[PDB]
């Protein structure tokens, strides 16, 4: 926004050409004048108002504290922003303060709730846009996080991994997600691997892990603590005792027990 | 129906923040409740603090929370704290329903404490508050 | 006097709901009159025992009329008015005690639970189903398999099949008569034929032929025959053309959901059941599925617990385990105790009656 004499130009102006840190020092002073006016929140009360200094005003103070928080590196301060910005698009209807940095914010949102691995979050997002079919399929920037969802579930971690690498957004703010993504997956492949192969080469796993440089691949296999002989990976699907509990699995002894106990409610249903 | 841009300001910090809030969300509470109980612990921490003396208004929204949940006796106890905000003129469902149980609570108590004493409502034995 | 005023009150129960259905004058400009009625001058009159002088039609005509948006299409598109009833709805939840007013309690639940299925978070259901639990002697049929329904959804948003089968399962016995066997036995049975299929496969079709209306019937086969024969290239061809059922049902969801099973059904087909199972049959159909992820996939799977097997891609051979004479010991285990639960849930509905 152009420079005029408030905190809020100021910021808009400092996010685009760096500044970050000083954004987000600037950001709880920002607030503060916010409180001020009572058009932080928003109202129910309107008539159809959204005007700057009302509505619009808030939005885009808002966004601007949103995308500052990413390149920051602070994805809780990004949510608290995204919580209080998200009613002001809509809830379920209103059109009239739209925008397309609108687009990607959801869709930096649907990701960020993504890598923490929520599939019900994931889904419950979808449904409170303004449509199911016109959202998601029209917006170009919604497109990445459906598509990696999708192939997340159905084993096609080569694709997502290379969709997300090559990606125009990744050269923006889905670079932030790019580190902690590529270890999830990497984390899962591990396992199948794991379990599928008795014995791989070194050389097969490097490449499949999404690495390329062998020392690397060493600190990997030892994390996920295997065996390596030379030029061979060997595998040991290393189950153990226990994974929390719930009985019926035994805090002290017998199953047989728990069919006596069982028994005692069906042999009181016949004496009497 | 929308709590978040209220209960995102919570998890914030700044005295002036957690005032904004709190007031906005106050009104509301039987309302709003759905979403208001997952903010719950977050709620609670207000609470907890005594240089933050809006304590008493943390924990008359939180009582409103808790009755709805079915844990009375936590929602009785904080109800006491809010002191200056638990009126029982008012009349609403909120604090009729608050009242009955307090009532309930001390008729309890005073069971036991008979058995014990013969002076427990003249003294600090049991709850002053419990009393007034 | 007693006599007078209860006989009014019926009248203007009688009065408000003639005038639905059959005999409005608009059913959006008549909500603010209802809602007029309600809340002054109404609960106020009732000493919290209320079950059958307040009745879930009013309620369900007023906001069936804001979700329809054709006879409405708003008043203001700052979504103030609907807002508004969802708030006024949640408040009346606090007005039904926890003691009394049960019947009145859990038709505020349904509500309340299509609204957030719709378009919300389905995870601000947990506290409504909690609440919802205490004693009741009052609720009806049709309450309960509703109740069941939007449970079941939500459950199957979750990822929790079993949850949402057992209780969707439950829905469809007890309140289908002749009013609830029209437009609701048709949501549920969708529900109910989704829910099988991504919990394992859908029984047969032959069944759900002659209690159900055939329009439905014939997208739903389609949409199982892609998913049970396994081709990728089927479903998604299917699911392009019934698209206009997925968005009536507000199932756009099983897109997404339904993807990965149809992957693994068409492996799970093909017995691999001898020692070794040549690798090259199976790169060759992943092919058409899959361009880059035919190793992940055949990987995906041995994890996922579809078969038990070893590769090796040095010597590029499949080893895997006899897909066929599975059902051992501790599965009768299973069947033993849950079987004898069903038993003796029946006995105790004998000893009742």
């Amino acid at each position: 926004m152009p420079s005029l004499a408030e905190l809020t130009k100021s910021l808009s102006i400092a996010f685009e050409n760096g500044d970050y840190a000083a954004c987000e020092k600037l950001l709880p002073p920002i607030k503060i004048e916010l409180i001020k006016n009572n058009l932080l929140i928003p109202d129910l009360s309107i008539q159809n108002d959204i005007y700057l200094n009302d509505l619009m005003i808030t939005k885009r103070i808002l966004e601007v504290g949103a995308l500052a928080s990413i390149q920051t590196f602070n994805f809780d301060s990004f949510e608290n922003y995204f919580n209080q910005l998200k009613p002001y698009y809509f809830s379920n209807n209103h059109k009239l303060s739209e925008s397309d940095k609108k687009s990607k914010l959801i869709s930096l949102y649907l990701l960020n709730l993504l890598s923490q691995n929520n599939t019900t979050k994931f889904h419950s997002e979808l449904q409170y846009l303004d449509k199911h079919i016109k959202n998601l399929e029209d917006d170009s920037l919604l497109s990445y996080p459906i598509k990696l969802d999708r192939w997340l579930m159905e084993g096609s971690y080569q694709k997502a991994w290379d969709l997300l690498q090559s990606g125009s957004q990744n050269i923006s703010e889905f670079d932030s997600f790019t580190d902690i993504l590529k270890s999830a997956i990497r984390d899962e492949i591990a396992k199948n691997t794991e379990l599928s192969y008795d014995f791989l080469p070194l050389s097969n796993i490097k490449a499949l892990l999404f690495f390329n440089n062998e020392k690397e691949t060493e600190k990997f296999a030892l994390e996920r603590n295997w065996p390596i002989v030379n030029s061979k990976v060997y595998f040991n699907n290393q189950s153990k005792e226990k994974a929390d509990y719930e009985d019926e699995m035994m805090h002290e002894e017998d199953q047989k027990t728990n069919i006596i106990e069982k028994a005692m409610d069906y042999a009181i249903s016949i004496e009497n | 129906t929308t709590a978040a841009p209220l209960l995102a300001l919570l998890r914030e910090n700044q005295d002036s923040v957690k005032t904004y809030a709190l007031e906005s969300i106050n009104n509301v509470v039987d309302q709003l409740w759905s979403e208001i109980s997952n903010e719950l612990p977050d709620i609670e921490a207000l609470y907890d603090d005594d240089t933050f003396s809006d304590r008493e208004m943390a924990a008359l929204i939180a009582s409103k929370v808790y009755y709805n949940l079915g844990e009375y006796e936590s929602a009785v106890k904080y109800a006491l704290a809010a002191k200056d905000r638990f009126d029982i003129d008012e009349k609403s469902q909120f604090v009729e329903t608050i009242v009955s149980k307090s009532i309930e609570m001390y008729v309890q108590e005073a069971s036991k404490q008979y058995t014990k004493d013969e002076q427990f409502y003249t003294k600090d034995i049991i709850d002053p508050k419990l009393t007034s | 006097k007693t006599i007078e005023v209860t006989a009014e009150i019926n009248c203007f129960m009688h009065l408000l709901v003639q005038l639905f259905l059959w005999d409005s004058k608009e059913l959006e400009q008549l909500v603010e009159f209802n809602r007029k009625v309600v809340i002054p001058n109404l609960l106020c009159y009732y000493n919290l025992r209320s079950l059958n002088l307040i009745n879930a039609k009013l309620w369900f005509y007023i906001y069936l009329s804001h979700e329809t948006l054709a006879r409405s299409s708003e008043e203001i598109n700052s979504d103030n008015q609907n807002i508004i009833l969802r708030s006024t709805m949640m408040k009346f939840l606090k007005i039904a005690s926890l003691k009394h007013d049960n019947e009145t309690k859990a038709m505020l639940i349904n509500l309340i639970l299509r609204d957030f299925l719709n378009n919300g978070e389905v995870d601000s259901a947990s506290d409504f189903i909690s609440k919802l639990e205490y004693p009741h002697t009052d609720v009806s049929s049709s309450l309960e398999a509703r109740y069941f329904f939007y449970l079941s959804k939500i459950n199957a948003i979750q990822l929790d099949y079993s949850t949402a089968n057992e209780y969707i399962i439950a829905a469809i016995r007890k309140a289908p008569h002749n009013s609830k066997s029209l437009g609701f036995l048709q949501q549920s049975n969708k529900l109910h034929c989704c829910i099988q299929l991504l919990m394992g496969d859908i029984p047969e079709l032959s069944f759900f032929h002659q209690s159900n209306m055939q329009k439905s019937l014939l997208p739903y086969y389609h949409l199982t025959k892609a998913v049970k024969l396994g081709d990728l290239k089927k479903f998604t061809s299917t699911i392009t053309k019934y698209k206009q059922l997925l968005l009536k049902d507000d199932t756009y969801q099983l897109c997404v959901r339904l993807r990965s099973n149809v992957i693994k059904t068409g492996i799970r087909i093909i017995s691999l059941t001898y020692k070794k199972i040549s690798l090259r049959d199976i790169c060759l159909k992943l092919n058409l599925d899959s361009e880059q992820t035919v190793e992940y996939m055949v990987s995906r799977a041995i994890r996922d617990g579809v078969i038990e097997a070893k590769i090796n891609h040095e010597d590029g051979f499949i080893e895997t385990t006899e897909l066929l004479n599975i059902y051992d010991s501790e599965d009768p285990q299973q069947v033993f105790d849950e079987r004898i639960k069903f038993a003796n849930q029946l006995h105790d509905e004998y000893l009742v009656s």
